[PDB]
C-alpha cells in the first residue's frame, strides 16, 4: 500500500576502501584504536534510527 | 676293548628346575602416585594453553568489532 522512496543511485557512489580481508584485519585494529570518532557515533546513528538509507551519510 | 656306553664323568654340573618370576618393585601404590601425578602436570600446563587462548580469543573479537562500522 504504501510505496518505499529509496534515495537516487547518486546519493550513493561515494568513495571505495579495496582491501583484503587481512590487511584489513590488523589495519583495522589500528585505526579502531585511533579512529572511531566518527563511526560509533554512526553507529549511534544507524542503531538508534534504524533505517539504513536514513544514515548513510 | 672298553665300552662305548655313554655316561660321562658323573653330574653333568647342576640344573634348575623350580620356578622363578621376580622383580616387579615399582608397585606400591606409587604407581598410582606417578600417574596421578602425570594428571597434576597436564592439568597445569593445560590450564596456561588455555588461558592463552582465551587471551587470543579475545583479541581476534577485537579485531571484528574494530571492523564492524
Amino acid at each position: 500500500p504504501g510505496i518505499v522512496e529509496l534515495p537516487s543511485l547518486e546519493d550513493l557512489k561515494v568513495q571505495e576502501v579495496k582491501v583484503s580481508s587481512s590487511v584489513l584485519k590488523a589495519a583495522a585494529h589500528h585505526y579502531g584504536a585511533q579512529c572511531d570518532k566518527p563511526n560509533k557515533e554512526f553507529m549511534l546513528c544507524r542503531w538508534e534510527e534504524k533505517d539504513p538509507r536514513r544514515c548513510l551519510e | 676293548k672298553v665300552k662305548q656306553d655313554m655316561p660321562p664323568v658323573g653330574g653333568y654340573g647342576p640344573i634348575d628346575y623350580k620356578r622363578n618370576l621376580p622383580r616387579r618393585g615399582l608397585s606400591g601404590y606409587s604407581m598410582f602416585a606417578v600417574g596421578i601425578g602425570a594428571l597434576l602436570f597436564g592439568y597445569w600446563s593445560m590450564m596456561r594453553w588455555n588461558r592463552e587462548r582465551r587471551r587470543l580469543q579475545i583479541e581476534d573479537f577485537e579485531a571484528r568489532i574494530a571492523l564492524m562500522p
